[PDB]
RNA sequence: AUCGAGAGGA
């Protein structure tokens, strides 16, 4: 605890009813950093945090944190030996004393959780397995991966047009820059049954926000391609081909081709199209078409065009074309609850209900969905964000918060002029009647997915075959 | 066409449809037809084969088609019924309050494709006329079928006493030339068991017009939801102040009882019952007051709902969830067991290192005396995920055995 | 060389500084550029010795 | 001296922001790389 | 070679060999890039149907997201790091002694 | 088995919004107006972009879609202008659309903010919103010394129903019936409920006794505009179009009477 | 003809043939972009 | 016992109240690529002359 | 049971733990598809593995 | 790849024509009047003015699909009264309220501008 | 990365009130006074306002592809 | 194109 001779990382375990002290300094030891606590009583007082907090005038860090003996790693075999306290709470003599005899404290105990799950707002409110599914699906949400894309010659991207930070967060999130790089869209959700055209999994969205711009997403496919010189006996080279001295020339049209063989930057192209014309000379004579298509079925247009050497320095090329994709019936779309569904279909915003105030959703999702996922996460962050909404905040949805439950976020929307619960009456956008049940709507935070259904649907007629057995193609 | 969904698991996994083309580039299915492909709209995928013989086409035509496939051979009941929306829908429509003006009804029968064109005398023609959700779902019902049912609030010592035939909870479903007189349909009556009354239609007439029975519901039903409404929020998560004191009673009973059987066991006051090594009956004891603290409270729980509840009105209609889905997230979630067992020590002797050495208390060992409402607090986090987990890994290893 | 590891060009630069190379300054590093594909090691684990 | 339960759900989060100031998400990767390069190369 | 293929081992003993080390980062989102770069892995082998290893074990607390794991055919073999997990760099134990 | 005979009455009237109350017609009446005002009120738009250069770190269909959704001032013109459908020149006319220029670069350090104000139509009936003679110019976009954005837009005549960016309204507030007296809202808990601004009831009572004789009547409307038309422009503009639809419609049945 | 190239260093305007290596005059980077093209492409603002 | 095929087609569902439940809800595109070989007679020349 | 009652008893106890595994659980299956694996599994005089 | 046009919704086909009219078999006086190219915004105000009439004895609309663009109405009329006749009065009555609501508004306007 | 021009719900110009915002903000207006400022009744656009990440502002950092 | 690997989806 002095940074002396030990240093930090170093594990010291004593075995007490077997007489061993076992001493461990070697690498891949998982440990975590806990508070130490004197005999009822954090060694971490306000002078710490005093000093913590201008962090960035007297360069008071972490790290002397640690070497004032008030913060310990602690490794998986330490804490056999370890009696943690989950909160300075758990040091307060009580009326019956629990332990009495501790030796760390936790932090935060939502330090528990990793990256993709300290995204999830109330994770204690949903069962785990709605968690799980969750974790895995904020690494298919689109947001913008990365600021500097625009140089990037990714193979696949997908970059959402406007990104929102979610206004229901929790306090891990500041760590994990989803703030600045967020992966999602704040939507005005109704858990309602509307049409029949959520039902099983499936969410209703708002054409007009559609319009708007509403979960629009740009998809950039990269290009690769290469001239190679291997040998005299044969090769390759970037030029626009012609029919009269090239052999293997499909029928499509080498029109949008430049003189360099290289397709440029702002022409529209669509399936089948060629965006680079690489020729191979023979041992239709003398010269061989091995041009660069499309991706079939894709349309977009050429984001722009990378030429430079590889390692042994020939040219080289990579070509970026850039799809928009809006949101259709079939694209997945989750909220961080494990909660996903495709679009089942959009309704403009006069065909959809609407509020006395005309708000109507932009998401409507189906409640059968709720009851037996048992995400009662998604409700509570509904009614938060309703209420940070109408409020100006950011709401938090850290997972272990006692200052923070349903009836003093029922309490605060009540004083927006809200039904407490967050419910509504809507109208039909059909009918313009009231709809007997009171709606829950209010904004939850939604993720579009990597599987736009554009990139699935997939059709074959007397297609290409197999070598070995001549049977359809895979893929 | 002949459309699947894997695994194909049984014959229903591949049925015959007739092509109807649409705008959008999805494959749009109707919603009964989903159980039988065990098919939700999460992101699914699924086959289309176009035979491409008269041959085959009159042979997927005149054995595999849906309507066809309606009754499965496996368990001798439909494999199909009505579902989500529809169920909720239709068990809130044939409640006995539910009362349609004239202009609502028009608008009913405009979605019922074998109406006969006549609007039928309504229940009530003064002071008001109003036609009943059953009188419309009369008009629904096929042919002249004849069906007993009891929806699932059915009272048990109803069919005893008085009211046998006029039921105050507008429970005992009959159906009768026809016509609903009377009952709350609901799973019982309209989902795939035996005897309900899709299987009845298919049985009395034919699977033509029990397709046509099938869609009819699911339109006319849904367009009455546009007016009705279902949703479900914070509102049908909460319960009174009088229900959440009972529930915290109850639970701590539970641990004080628990606490009990701890002493006895640590001053050998606890002896064997037969069968069993004093670990494994102190265990039992243990599992046993958890599990009766569990059911009670959730028995408060469920009491304390309303019929304005959305929770219920999806279970009842059993559309989806149960019981025990509204006790965990009303009133409590419960014991959380890895591999059959409480939470084990897979510290020494601990389960977290929070606890103290040989804690066999609920809090140690993996009991949320929380509700998913109330939240959980870290250890049951932890707790809840290893359970889970354990879930989690069951669905995904038992498939290559089964499927073997 | 893992980017942004002590012998990384990237190692002490500022969000200037990276961004004046075309590099973004949230990106954390970590990961390796073989044959210009971004390569991450996964920790394996393994049973103590 | 002692942090009060009213100013500890700062003073917590306070002390989880100096640890990722000072560490980050991939420390364990660059320390790692660091380590091999320093050490266990030579 | 094994950082482009992740083939840990020597290139000749191509199937002695073990897979999946050193895989391509993910760079669909930025939380993907982060996990990718936090992600653990437990080499039993995804054919073993035993659980056991599988299972979320008491000692994760707090070094391993309770959550985070795919739910295919890996459940609980591949990990992540809790936030404030740290894995030891290794030290000389000369000084101790 | 005629005509209602509906009353208004207007409680505010703004450049922003209009406050009104429709009062002795039927609820399909009403919501077919509400619908109207949001779907088949045409006003001009941006929807035909040609980007003649682009060096910003917005794409093209980015700036586009943006160029799209900026509101123009719509009120005399739109009733003049012709759909390009019905329109027997070429691919533009002015007797069909409306031209603007935006042709920006940043010189300076200091970043440039190219905005609806730098939208230049060549009909001056027919700009910007906000350029119009307070509220900001809308953001287009932000360039860098360095970047430059050069294009020519054409605006056209369309409503709602074909892409928002045509429709008129920024929130179309509709209500009638606000203390539930016909019962077509159920509240389980009614004292739970906050009353409505229009509700006319004491604080006691929660919400009015049923009414089993009643119909829907006094709609109350809320109509914001977007900018691009005043809200009774809006609101005439929709009587107008849905009238005339049923005009059209009636046309149609006449002939299709005629010739059975 | 021309097929003039921008420097991805340098940002400098410059002509290169086919069967040259690729190499910016200015200041020999080996990374070079290709300018956007002077086709008419449309966009509907929607 | 199972091999590729050619006239498939697969993409994702959806949900559609609309449908009978012996009805497919079917895109132009896939409908467009796949086709189906029907014989000419007197009682279908025009129709498939047509086609 | 093969070993000591014979092939028909085996037969029905075979019958008998299949129902046990199916129903126990709540579900079940029409007797006629029981008996039909239960007698391909004991058609031959012996105990046939599905195997 | 699949997306029709946002025009498909109101404008019509060469060849198929805005209103289609079609006996009713089922029942005496009745009718469909499949209307293309419209919608709920048309066929409300039709539907709930033909309730209106007492000589109607059924009115009612559907849209069959929401992504199809077409509405059937089905009209049904006492014997003495013919359901195309209903239509094109419910179609007036309709025109008519309209423009009253139109030429109020216009004096309401009128009045809040100068008092 | 900029900030959309219409409130996704409704359809209200939120494009010209982003630099606005910003304004009020630091002149020490709490987020939800700035937007009542601003005109923001409905939840929908103070989501607009109120949760909108301007990455333009750092994807301006680089320098562009021409000088 | 083949092979292998990896990551994912239901
Ligand atoms: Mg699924
Ligand atoms: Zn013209
Ligand atoms: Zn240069
Ligand atoms: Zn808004």
């Amino acid at each position: 605890r002095q940074m002396d001779i030990i240093v930090s990382e170093v594990s010291m375990i004593r075995d007490i009813r077997e007489r061993e002290i076992r001493i461990y300094t070697d690498a891949g030891r998982i440990c975590r950093p806990l508070l130490i606590v004197e005999k009822q009583k954090l060694l971490l007082k306000k002078r710490h945090i005093d000093q913590l907090k201008e962090r960035e005038y007297n360069n008071y860090s972490w790290q002397d944190l640690v070497a004032s003996g008030v913060v310990e790693y602690i490794d998986t075999l330490e804490e056999e030996t370890v009696m943690l306290a989950m909160t300075p709470d758990d040091l307060q003599e009580k009326e019956v004393a629990y332990c009495s005899t501790y030796t760390h404290c936790e932090i935060h105990p939502s330090m528990i959780l990793g990256v993709c799950a300290s995204i999830i707002p109330f994770p204690d409110h949903n069962q785990s397995p709605r968690n799980t599914y969750q974790s895995a699906m904020g690494k298919q949400a689109m947001g913008v991966y990365i600021t500097n894309f625009h140089v990037r010659m990714d193979t696949l991207a997908h970059v959402l047009y406007y990104p929102q930070k979610p206004l229901v967060t929790t306090r891990s999130m500041e760590y994990l820059r989803f703030r600045e790089l967020p992966a999602g869209i704040n939507s005005i959700v109704a858990i309602a049954s509307y049409t029949g055209y959520n039902q099983e999994d499936s969410v209703i969205m708002n054409r007009s926000a559609v319009d708007r711009g509403f979960f629009r997403s740009v998809f950039y496919r990269s290009y690769k391609e290469q001239e190679s010189k291997k040998g005299f006996d044969q090769e390759e080279v970037f030029e626009k081909p012609t029919r009269e001295t090239c052999q293997g020339m499909r029928h499509a049209i080498y029109d949008k081709l430049d003189d360099d063989g290289l397709i440029a930057p702002g022409v529209r192209v669509s399936g089948d199209d060629v965006i680079i014309g690489k020729t191979v000379t023979l041992p239709r004579y003398t010269k061989r078409d091995c041009s660069t298509f499309l991706r079939t079925s894709e349309t977009g247009i050429v984001d722009q065009v990378m030429v430079t050497l590889n390692q042994e320095g020939y040219k080289f090329c990579k070509i970026r074309v850039r799809s928009v994709r809006i949101p259709q019936i079939g694209d997945k779309f989750a909220s961080r609850h494990g909660q996903k569904g495709t679009c089942g279909i959009q309704y403009r915003q006069e065909d959809m209900p609407f509020t006395c105030e005309g708000i109507t959703p932009d998401i409507i999702i189906n409640p059968h969905a709720i009851p037996s996922r048992m995400t009662i996460g998604h409700l509570i962050e509904c009614l938060q964000g309703k209420v940070s909404a109408n409020k100006g905040e950011i709401g938090d949805a850290t997972p272990f918060n006692d200052a923070v439950n349903v009836q003093k976020i029922s309490n605060l929307l009540s004083d927006y002029g809200y039904h407490l619960r967050g419910n509504e009456v809507l109208y039909n956008g059909f009918t313009g009647r009231k709809i007997t049940s009171q709606i829950f709507i209010g904004p939850t935070y939604y993720q579009r997915l990597k599987h736009m259904v554009d990139d699935k649907i997939h059709s074959r007629a007397r297609g290409p075959i197999q070598i070995l057995n001549r049977q359809p193609m895979e893929g | 066409v002949i459309f699947n969904r894997q695994p194909t698991l049984h014959k229903m996994s591949m049925m015959g449809h007739r092509v109807r083309i649409l705008p959008w580039s999805t494959f749009r299915l109707n919603l009964s037809v989903t159980t039988p492909y065990n098919a939700d709209f999460d992101g699914d995928e699924m086959n289309l084969h176009l035979p491409q013989s008269l041959e085959t086409r009159a042979e997927i035509q005149e054995l595999a088609m849906v309507p066809r496939m309606i009754v499965t051979p496996q368990s001798n009941r439909p494999v199909m019924g009505i579902v989500q929306d529809t169920l909720t829908a239709v068990r809130k429509f044939t409640k006995r309050d539910v009362f349609l003006e004239r202009g609502e009804v028009m608008n009913l029968l405009m979605f019922l494709s074998t109406w006969d064109g006549k609007v039928p005398q309504p229940a009530i023609l003064k002071p008001r006329p109003l036609w009943t959700g059953k009188q419309i779902f009369s008009l629904i019902i096929p042919g002249h079928i004849n069906c007993i049912r009891t929806h699932s609030t059915h009272p048990d010592d109803e069919d005893s006493g008085p009211y046998k035939h006029i039921s105050p909870g507008d429970t005992k479903v009959v159906v009768e030339n026809g016509e609903l007189i009377m009952g709350i349909l609901c799973k019982k009556s309209l989902g795939t068991s035996a005897g309900s009354l899709v299987h009845i239609s298919y049985l009395e007439m034919g699977h033509d017009i029990t397709r046509l029975f099938y869609s009819n519901i699911q339109t006319v039903i849904n367009n009455w939801l546009l007016i009705e409404g279902h949703t479900i929020g914070i509102g049908d998560s909460i319960a009174d102040s009088k229900t959440y004191q009972d529930i915290q009673n109850t639970i701590k009973k539970a641990k004080q009882d628990v606490i009990e059987v701890i002493e006895k066991a640590h001053n050998n006051e606890l002896e064997p019952t037969p069968g069993n090594t004093l670990r494994q009956t102190f265990e039992n004891q243990v599992n046993r007051i958890l599990n009766d603290a569990r059911d009670k409270t959730g028995s408060s729980a469920q009491k304390s709902l309303s019929e304005y509840n959305n929770f219920k009105s999806m279970v009842v209609s059993g559309a989806k969830g149960s019981k025990i889905n509204i006790s965990q997230v009303i009133a409590v979630v419960g014991q959380q067991n890895v591999e059959g067992k409480r939470i084990p020590f897979g510290f020494k002797h601990r389960t977290l290192p929070h606890f103290i050495k040989d804690d066999y208390g609920p809090e140690s060992r993996g009991f949320v005396e929380n509700s998913y409402l109330a939240g959980l607090t870290p250890t049951e986090f932890f707790f809840h995920a290893m359970g889970g987990r354990e879930g989690l890994i069951d669905t995904a290893v038992k498939t290559a055995e089964t499927g073997y | 060389i893992m980017l942004r590891s002590t012998y990384c060009l990237l190692n002490g630069l500022t969000d200037r500084d990276l961004c004046e190379l075309n590099e973004c300054p949230l990106d954390p590093g970590g990961y390796f550029i073989i044959n210009g594909s971004e390569k991450v090691l996964i920790a394996q684990e393994k049973m103590a010795t | 001296d002692e942090i009060t339960p009213d100013l500890w759900q700062e003073a917590c989060w306070i002390v989880i922001s100096s640890y990722f100031d000072e560490k980050g998400l991939v420390r364990q990767q660059l320390d790692s790389f660091d380590e091999f390069i320093q050490m266990s190369v030579q | 070679y094994s950082l482009a293929t992740g083939n840990w081992g020597d290139q000749k003993k191509a199937h002695q060999a073990r897979a999946g080390v050193s895989q391509v980062l993910n760079r669909l989102t930025f939380a993907s890039t982060l996990s990718h770069l936090r992600r653990l892995n437990s080499p039993i082998g995804r054919d073993g149907k035993l659980a056991k290893p599988r299972q979320l074990h008491n000692t994760l607390w707090g070094m391993v997201c309770p959550a985070e794991t795919p739910e295919g055919h890996a459940v609980g073999l591949v990990k992540n790091l809790a936030l404030m997990a740290y894995i030891s760099v290794g030290s000389q134990p000369s000084p101790i002694l | 088995p005629y005509a209602n005979q509906p009353t208004v009455r207007i409680t505010e009237l703004t450049d922003e919004n209009v406050k009104f109350i429709i009062e002795n017609t039927d609820l399909a009446v009403a919501n077919s107006i509400r619908r109207v005002f949001i779907a088949e009120v045409p006003i001009i738009a941006i929807d035909w972009v040609q980007i003649d250069a682009n060096s910003s770190v917005l794409h093209d269909e980015f700036i586009a879609h943006r160029l799209g959704l900026i509101p123009l001032t719509s009120d005399d013109i739109v009733d003049k202008l012709q759909y390009s459908r019905d329109c027997t020149c070429e691919e533009f006319c002015p007797e069909c659309s409306v031209e603007f220029t935006l042709d920006v670069r940043c010189n300076e350090d200091q970043t440039r903010h190219v905005t609806s104000r730098d939208l230049i139509s060549n009909s001056p009936r027919v700009i910007p919103v906000t350029s119009r003679n307070e509220q900001d110019d809308i953001l287009i976009v932000k360039l860098r010394k360095g970047q430059e954005l050069r294009l020519r837009a054409y605006a056209k005549k369309g409503f709602g129903k074909e892409h928002a960016k045509w429709n008129p309204t920024a929130g179309v507030a509709f209500e009638y019936d606000p203390d539930n007296a016909l019962r077509h809202t159920v509240y389980p808990k009614p004292e739970e409920w906050p009353k409505s601004e229009y509700s006319e009831l004491d604080e006691d009572e929660s919400q009015a006794p049923y009414d089993p004789n009643g119909k829907p009547e006094r709609f109350y409307y809320n109509v914001e505009s977007c900018g691009s038309l005043r809200p009774e422009t809006i609101v005439l503009s929709a009587l107008s179009g849905l009238k005339k639809k049923l005009s059209d419609l009636q046309t149609q049945l006449s002939h299709e009477i005629q010739s059975d | 003809q021309p097929m003039i190239y921008i420097c991805g260093e340098c940002h400098t305007e410059n002509e290169i043939k086919s069967r040259d290596p690729i190499r910016c005059r200015e200041c020999g980077y080996r990374i070079m972009y290709k300018k956007r093209t002077k086709r008419l492409v449309v966009f509907d603002a929607r | 016992m199972g091999k590729r095929v050619d006239f498939s087609a697969r993409t994702v569902i959806t949900p559609d109240p609309n449908l009978s439940i012996d009805q497919v809800g079917v895109p132009r595109s896939i409908a467009a690529n796949m086709t189906f070989a029907e014989i000419v007679t007197p009682f279908n020349i025009d129709r498939l002359q047509e086609l | 049971i093969f070993t000591v009652l014979g092939i028909e008893a085996v037969r029905k106890a075979l019958e008998r733990e299949l129902y046990h595994v199916i129903s126990f659980d709540g579900s079940y299956v029409n007797y006629r598809h029981l008996a039909l694996l239960c007698d391909t599994m004991t058609c031959r005089g012996h105990l046939m593995a599905i195997t | 790849m699949n997306a029709p046009p946002a025009f498909e919704s109101f404008l019509l086909f060469e060849g198929e024509k805005k209103i289609t009219i079609n006996k009713d078999t089922k029942v005496p006086n009745a009718c469909l009047f499949t209307i293309n190219k419209e919608d709920h915004t048309l066929g409300n105000i039709i539907k709930s003015q033909l309730l209106k009439d007492p000589q109607v004895l059924f009115a009612g609309y559907k849209v069959p699909h929401p992504l199809e663009h077409k509405i059937i109405i089905r009209v049904q009329t006492t014997p003495d009264y013919s359901p195309q006749e209903a239509f094109t009065n419910a179609i007036t009555d309709l025109i008519s309220e309209l423009s009253l609501l139109e030429e109020r508004f216009r004096v309401a306007i009128k009045d809040k501008q100068e008092g | 990365m900029i900030i959309p021009v219409r409130c996704f719900t409704c359809g209200k110009i939120v494009g010209n009130k982003w630099e606005a915002y910003l304004g009020l903000l630091q002149a020490e207006y709490t987020e939800g006074d700035a937007l009542d400022a601003l005109g923001l009744k409905r939840y929908c656009c103070r989501r607009m306002l109120l949760a909108h990440v301007d990455l333009i502002e750092k994807l301006l950092n680089y320098a562009p592809l021409e000088k």
